[PDB]
């Protein structure tokens, strides 16, 4: 289904590399997906980075290979329940997606793709959103973030 | 004993002092066989203590084996009066290094048969079992323990070896030795077994034929025991030519079969007759 | 001492003594030059003296013996070479032990367990149904069964 | 190698007292040296004379306090302990007369020993 | 691997692992990994996969290995082939082995209990109660002749056994031998003059397997009915052989944890007790200790497959495989550690009339002593005429009794 | 001090978020004395939390110095200075620097202090020969970009 | 308890625990009742505490023992003594034991290992290298022998047999031994330098264990392996004397080491297991590999050289002396390939037994030994291997096309 790596306690240790995401939230809506800067410039050398646009909110991840992979056009949403935007079984936590609008296009049957819904936002599977109709969407969900815990 | 494909191959004695003893299974071992039988009652009697006779075949195994490169073995005996006496007769065979024993499971019971089985897996020497009082208890139909309870029972104590006997009812016997040699038999009343009786990984036990039977009938058999088995049998040359000639002509056979060649259709022709030592096997086969 | 005095036999134009070389890089197809062998220890040779030179179990040996036998009992039998072609991929366990007496089953049965690919005592599998004719002698049931395609002999 | 006045002994070396008189025309430090490194034979396994006393008494009497690195001796044997200690030393010639005072066993050459069968307590109650 | 449309032969082994993997890992991907790095037609099969009931990412996995991989009656062995490495594993954030499914074959095989409950329940001349047991609270420094007189007293009070204390086996200051001679005469003076068969374990759980079987000849030539040994931290081979000794001379042997709570101590990890509860009995032992009740669901669990002969797989109590036995002699549980008399109908209904009571002192020994040999009769007759415990158990334990015997006042204090 | 490639999963002991403002060498000591002391990870969302807004953020991948700072953290941008344009310019840099240890205590560790153009970095020994026992950050790590040959 | 002003005495013996309290009780009183768990003087003194470094809610607790308190001359007895029932403590979240300082008093009564580092090496004459040796993968005996036999003429030391594979009814211990024994004599009479085969002697029972030794010795085999944890030290320690008595090389595995020590909120740190293993008995020993490559580093540094000092950092707590007794070799658990063969060599010495393909066995075998010499070689030279790894293996430099068949497979 989804993918879903959890972020863990103790894991600032010694993160070799990392990446960083602007943040868009359940709240701010799907206009603010629209308004986070896609392409971040990495004129980096340990890291440094400049965006296409100024951003309230950003989230540090590490260089998970899926996150890694994404480069341009990735976005992280807050969701404050898991249970709502899970299809699936949820264990009542924030939840943190990340999503690349560049596969926005619905060709996955079994991708995930984040969508307008009339509640507010929600992860839905590519077959459903065809069976809509539904050829294009917010971002293509690659990742799923869970918060750490004890 | 390293030895793939083929069946084993089993020489009798026809009768003696113990040098005598020794000289003619140098011969019959020489000529090209794998194994030597003693005789089915020749144990102490005062003619060949098991020592002088010990002595003398392992002397001539070895002179064998080394002059022909090739491992064989005599299936001495330690059928004993004791237990403790039967074990001493084992060490001493171990002592030479003679890698077969004999036994007489029914009359010398099942208990020390079990503790000599138990004693040769850590000796590692290959026991050979020989019926010796099979008839008094299963030929008559109408009563008795027919054959193959006896040999499932054998197999799960002890023995590496089992005398079966000729095959020329045939159903019977050749469904008893799946019945051992296998380890997952399915019910089958023409055949005759009864049960699913299952083996769970326990290994097998090659059926021997014995008696009765010469070099003549040897493609039959080696057809209908296939191959893991243990084939065993004057001759109008000596013991060592006769030998030869038998070693050849199960080979040949072996050929034949491998080559796809209809043993029992032409098992009269199949044989050698020219070139490969025909000489030795002399085309004897008088009748 | 190096008697070998039982069976003896008494790349067609091989030297004697260096005959081995053919086997330590085996150059040559895997299931042709078993008879190379034969032809070696006819000569009066014994696997047993050919383990420390070539590095063959004479078990390995023995199969390779076998399988060119097959691989000739079918090359004078059926067209379609890929059947021959499908041992000289390797994989021998399909054609061991040949107890399928003449050549008609030799081919039934080589065909038909290329057709179905079961190695791993698959041959005898096969075998002790194929060789287990359906009249066991006049039982009941030979009427609706075949006899040369294992599929309805089994 | 020779007598070394400083070698305060680590807790782990054995030691040994020897009350000595020396032979005529010898000073201190050459005899206790000589006693030392002859029941030795790297220099590590030798012993020291890390003390020389004269003995508060008459005269031409000495007092040698001699450490033992503890890799010497055997792990379960008084006999390698006095074949070491007093195996030949009194052999030598340059000594008008010596005799062994006392021993000092580190602790650690003493938990493996088997010690006394029972003691003083369970023989008492037994 | 992982053909979960499949069934396993009725006479294969079986394993049931709690596991949880790391982000980015399939579920089934997981159960076949650990099938496969554990073990042709010799391979693992995971051929069962669910989640956990509730809780978050934690999978149960039902692996089923076949017979063929086994020593023929080795503990040790099936242990090291099962749980050899795959703990060692780098998908797997948590992995804890809960239970084993030992077949009809391969359990004819093991020597078993050296005397299982009835056997030596009948041996030692006790029925109906369960067996009581204190141990010896003057741990350390005491004298040869200090102990051979407090055990002597702790026993002619009306007690079963003289749980010898754990850690001491040898010392500097207390020498097996010595202990031995000492406690054995106290013994037979106890028995001699209180007409009942008491014994009193002794620890042999010695550094070297020589020296076991030469302290054990000892222990049996002196006339002893029990000895004790501590299988965890001697391993499971020194404790098969000393089964195999105790079933050749007529001794009982009894067993104690000394070790588990660093394989068993939390709810994600390690091996569950149950598990080592079924190696142990089919090892050698009549007496475990099984904790304490004062969670009780799995101990009562891990009880019956120690002292049953059938039982059915009840994912409630913490079984998973309706595990048969073969007659099987089962074995006596022992319940110890931290208990007053203010338990006694409570472990008389948990444990049953079967088991072993252990015991961690108004006045002395003796009275303490007889003092607890009460409502081992007394809440055991109420038992016997019908009468709450786990509920009512105060009012017959001296508030029904009202006696003399000084456990009125020992009572009184709590 | 180490200098490191940015460069993915050389060690392979975790991975999580640490956050830096980031400054410009020609913007100077104004912007270092300015940017966000306190960045805190929390809730369950673990967006960062800064005391207050930065224009530019970047991060600094949790190597033990980076995480040994907490507090103080700053991220300086220094751009190069060729003689030749053919001859090959040097890469942009960034400093990570522990505002919170100001003061000059380490010879051996270079401190950020402020050049006559931008800023500069210089030895604690030259900066308490120059009689300098403050500077605006203590340098903990170098930086080189990412080279995937 | 909870005495935190105390020397130990040189001779007491010293634990070094880390637990995390429950939410109430104090970490002093905690480490109070820890010592106390263990019980006059016979009381375990918590002489110190402290707070780990940077952690929330666990503390590094220190106790002393007195040494008599203790077996003369056992390990089992130690572990009963100092970790029985610690653990059962319902008053603490969680605590792993992680290092236990044996004073030199406790170490003179132990064997300690059968032959060591120098007797060992000195048996096979191997000198200035490395030990190398693979696993024969996976069958019946003949396959199996004449399997050892390719896989160790070319040019392997060491031969290991599969932890599960002891005795089965497909395979009877008596005729692994045998045909073995076969393989060896044959290999190391045609190349001369002493070859070896583990072979695995672990029963059910002790008196099989001794049987299986036995035979193992009257073969002539020089080395056998054995487990130790599952089972267990008694078994263990009985085997090692019996090694001394008979001349053979004792070799250990884990094999259930991730069931202790795999997270660090349970169990025993492997250092204790090792230095309880060094104290009963065995030569060599399963220590992982490395790609905390410092704690392993460090453990092993410990379990050879006979003074290590304190060192918090590479993870080790007390300065542990050995008074001379020998060490044992560390084993690089296999997961290594002949491209990680130079930056083992880097950090594992000299004295360290290395475990590990197309064209066949034997050719592997004698590529992965000749990419072990000319490492050994080039640092002995003078290089760094861990930036000319590519190059010391350029090509089959002066070398026939096996192991540079080998190198291109990097991929």
């Amino acid at each position: 289904r989804i993918p879903v790596v959890r972020l863990k306690f103790g894991e600032v240790a010694e993160a070799t590399s990392v990446v960083v995401l602007p943040v868009c939230k359940a709240e701010e809506g799907e206009k603010k997906i629209l308004e986070a800067p896609m392409e971040i410039i990495a004129g980096g050398d340990f890291k440094v980075v400049e965006a296409e646009k100024g951003w309230k909110r950003w989230v540090v991840l590490p260089s998970w290979n899926p996150v890694a992979a994404i480069g341009k056009g990735g976005v992280a949403v807050s969701f404050r329940d898991d249970r709502k935007v899970l299809p699936w079984d949820g264990k009542e936590e924030p939840l943190l997606v990340v999503a690349d609008r560049v596969r926005n296009v619905v060709e996955a049957d079994d991708g995930y793709y984040l969508v307008v819904a009339e509640n507010g936002l929600k992860l839905e599977k590519g077959s459903d959103l065809k069976a809509r109709e539904v050829k294009e969407s917010l971002g293509m969900v690659v990742l799923v973030v869970r918060p750490p815990r004890e | 004993l390293n030895k793939y494909g083929r069946p084993m191959l089993g020489c009798t004695i026809k009768p003696l002092s113990a040098k005598n003893y020794g000289r003619a299974v140098y011969e019959c071992l020489r000529g090209g066989l794998d194994f030597t039988k003693d005789d089915e009652n020749i144990n102490s009697q005062p003619f060949q203590r098991w020592r002088d006779r010990f002595l003398f075949v392992a002397d001539a195994i070895h002179k064998s084996q080394a002059e022909t490169g090739e491992i064989k073995g005599h299936y001495l005996n330690v059928t004993a009066p004791t237990c403790e006496e039967m074990m001493k007769r084992a060490e001493f065979a171990k002592e030479l290094g003679m890698p077969i024993i004999m036994h007489d499971f029914l009359t010398a019971g099942f208990t020390a048969n079990t503790t000599l089985a138990k004693w040769c897996r850590d000796n590692g020497v290959l026991l050979h079992i020989h019926r010796a009082m099979h008839a008094v208890i299963d030929r008559q139909r109408n009563h008795g323990i027919h054959f193959r309870v006896l040999a499932k029972c054998l197999r799960l104590s002890g023995g590496d070896h089992l005398h079966s006997g000729t095959v020329v009812d045939k159903a019977s016997t050749l469904g008893f030795v799946d019945l051992m040699r296998e380890d997952h038999i399915e019910a089958d009343r023409s055949r005759g077994v009864f049960f699913t009786q299952d083996w769970a990984s326990m290994p097998g036990v090659l059926p021997v034929a014995s008696g009765g039977i010469h070099v003549w009938h040897m493609p039959a058999l080696v057809e209908i025991f296939g191959d893991d088995s243990v084939l065993q049998f004057g001759h109008p040359w000596g013991n060592a030519p006769g030998a030869t000639a038998n070693r050849v002509a199960l080979e040949a056979c072996v050929q034949a079969r491998n080559e796809g060649r209809d043993l029992y259709r032409e098992g009269g022709d199949i044989l050698r007759e020219a070139g490969k030592w025909s000489p030795e096997l002399a085309a004897a086969l008088d009748l | 001492q190096q008697l070998y005095q039982p069976f003896r036999p008494p790349f067609r134009s091989l030297d004697s003594a260096g005959k081995i070389e053919i086997l330590a890089g085996r150059m040559a197809l895997w299931f042709e030059y078993a008879p190379l062998i034969s032809s070696l220890y006819t000569d009066g040779f014994t696997p047993p003296t050919i383990e420390e030179l070539t590095g063959i179990s004479s078990i390995e040996q023995n199969r390779l013996i076998v399988g060119a036998q097959v691989r000739d009992s079918i090359l004078q039998s059926i067209h379609e070479p890929e059947l021959i072609s499908a041992f000289d991929t390797g994989g021998a366990e399909l054609l061991y032990e040949i107890r399928l007496l003449s050549t008609t089953q030799r081919v039934a049965a080589a065909t038909f367990i290329i057709d179905r690919n079961i190695d791993s005592k698959g041959a005898q599998d096969l075998a002790r149904a194929i060789k287990d004719y359906p009249n066991r002698r006049g039982d009941v049931g030979w009427l609706d069964f075949d006899y040369n395609l294992p599929g309805d002999c089994l | 190698t020779y007598y070394t006045p400083d070698y305060t002994p680590k807790d782990t070396d054995l030691l040994a007292a020897f009350r000595f008189s020396p032979q005529p025309g010898v000073p201190a430090d050459e005899a206790g040296a000589a006693i030392a490194a002859e029941s030795s034979t790297m220099d590590r396994y030798k012993g020291k004379c890390y003390h020389i006393e004269p003995v508060q008494g008459e005269e031409n009497s000495y007092f040698a306090f001699i450490a033992y690195p503890l890799d010497l001796f055997e792990e379960g044997s008084v006999t390698n302990i006095l074949t070491s200690i007093v195996g030949n030393v009194f052999g030598f010639k340059a000594i008008r007369s010596l005799r062994l005072e006392d021993i000092r066993f580190p602790v650690a050459l003493v938990k493996t020993f088997q010690g006394p069968p029972h003691g003083i307590q369970v023989e008492r109650d037994l | 691997y992982y053909t979960p449309d499949y069934t396993p032969k009725d006479t294969d082994l079986l394993a049931a692992f709690r596991f949880s993997p790391q982000p980015g890992v399939p579920a089934d991907e997981a159960g076949a990994a650990i099938a496969a790095e554990s073990s042709d037609r010799y391979k693992g099969k995971c051929y069962h996969i669910e989640p956990v009931q509730g809780e978050e990412n934690s999978y149960f996995a039902f692996i089923a290995y076949p017979l063929d991989l086994f020593e023929e009656g080795s503990v040790t062995n099936i242990l090291t082939s099962i749980v050899g490495n795959v703990f060692g594993f780098k998908a797997i954030r948590s992995l804890r082995l809960e239970d084993i499914r030992f077949p009809v074959a391969l359990v004819k095989t093991f020597q078993g209990p050296p005397h299982g409950i009835q056997v030596e329940r009948d041996l030692l001349n006790k029925y109906g109660r369960p067996m009581l047991g204190c141990t010896i609270k003057p741990k350390l420094g005491l004298s040869a002749k200090n102990y051979g007189r407090a055990v002597y007293e702790c026993l002619r009070g009306g007690l079963d056994f003289t749980k010898d204390d754990e850690n001491i086996n040898s010392q500097p200051f207390q020498r097996w031998r010595d202990r031995f001679l000492f406690v054995a005469d106290a013994i037979h003076k106890s028995q001699a003059e209180t007409g009942e068969i008491k014994g009193h374990y002794l620890n042999v759980t010695a550094p070297t397997c020589e020296e076991m079987m030469k302290r054990a000849e000892f222990a049996k030539e002196l006339g002893m009915p029990i000895i004790m040994h501590d299988f965890l931290t001697a391993g499971f081979t020194a404790n098969t052989t000393l089964a195999k000794w105790c079933r050749d001379n007529g001794v009982l042997l009894h067993i104690h944890r000394a070790m588990h709570a660093v394989i068993d101590r939390q709810r994600n990890h390690g091996i569950h007790f149950r598990v080592l509860a079924k190696c142990l009995r089919l090892s050698g032992g009549d007496h475990l200790h099984s904790g304490t009740v004062v969670d009780k669901a799995s101990t009562l669990g891990f009880v019956d497959l120690m002292r049953e002969d059938h039982i059915e797989a009840d994912r409630s109590r913490g079984v998973f495989f309706t595990q048969d036995w073969a007659s099987m002699p089962g074995v006596l549980p022992v319940a110890s550690g931290g208990i007053h008399v203010w338990h006694m109908p409570a472990l008389v209904e948990i444990f049953g009339d079967d088991s072993v009571l252990q015991f961690g002192h108004p006045w002395g020994n003796a009275p303490g002593a007889t003092a607890n040999r009460v409502a081992l009769e007394a809440c055991v007759q109420a038992r016997n005429e019908g009468r709450d415990l786990y509920r009512e158990g105060g009012d017959i334990l001296r508030e029904a009794g009202k006696w003399s015997p000084e456990l009125a006042a020992a009572l009184d204090l709590w």
